[PDB]
């Protein structure tokens, strides 16, 4: 009579809970190493405002004809 | 670009042009007449430099190759300003240059014959000079009535012909 355990179905749904959230964390942790290590912009790399890589040089002899495409 | 450095032979190219790039000629004048005429040829060549340059700039790499009729137009309209002003305007041109000559061709020390030959050239070629970039404020310095700066030596025959010609009212 003081024999009084927890349910099977009640166990198995909080063992089921358990592992659901440890499979969130497993599916999380691999999202993140994959976001990681995927390239980026690069403004978000180098430079938010001046996002235009592509160099100007000096101006006090600027010759028509230095740039290039 | 840079200076030869450590060593450098001049070396020549008794070559010619392709047959496919016709025939153009050269200015021929020297440092001072051109200097002196800077002011003239580019109130003049405006529109042409502007397309010489503009066509560089397009090209990218090719100016060189690409831009030949642009220089050639350049090159005549030079031609045509120096010719009007020899036959034309010669003895006051040739006051302005030997004026410059014996300076270290800083136009300060020229300013009387630089006068005679703004005078001559826009009664005659219509051609002004002007400096721009300026406010209506500021005062061109070859207008400033004392400046601060002037020559060692005012040239002789600029200053007999500057005086002759304020007493014939030329200026």
């Amino acid at each position: 009579t003081f024999f009084h355990p927890k349910s099977r179905e009640d166990i198995l749904n909080e063992e089921a809970k358990i592992v659901q959230a440890l499979n969130n964390q497993r599916e999380l942790t691999i999202k993140m190493h994959e976001l990681k290590r995927e390239e980026k912009d690069y403004a978000h790399s180098y430079s938010p405002l001046f996002s235009d890589p592509v160099p100007q040089g000096g101006s006090i002899g600027k010759a028509p004809g230095s740039s290039r495409e | 670009p840079r200076e030869a450095a450590a060593h450098w032979v001049p070396f020549e190219d008794k070559a010619n042009m392709p047959d496919n790039v016709p025939d153009v000629v050269e200015v021929g004048a020297t440092s001072a007449p051109l200097l002196s005429a800077s002011y003239f040829i580019g109130a003049k060549c405006k529109p042409y430099n502007d397309d010489f340059m503009l066509c560089r700039e397009e090209s990218q790499g090719s100016g060189a190759i690409d831009c030949l009729k642009e220089g050639r137009r350049v090159t005549r309209c030079a031609v045509s300003v120096i010719e009007d002003i020899n036959k034309s305007c010669l003895d006051e041109f040739r006051l302005h240059w030997q004026c410059l000559e014996q300076n270290n061709h800083q136009l300060s020390g020229c300013r009387k014959a630089e006068a005679l030959l703004n005078k001559c050239v826009f009664t005659k070629l219509n051609l002004e000079k002007k400096i721009p970039g300026l406010r209506p404020d500021e005062e061109p310095v070859f207008l400033k009535k004392d400046p601060w700066i002037k020559p060692a030596v005012d040239d002789f025959k600029s200053v007999r012909a500057y005086a002759e010609a304020k007493k014939n009212g030329t200026l």
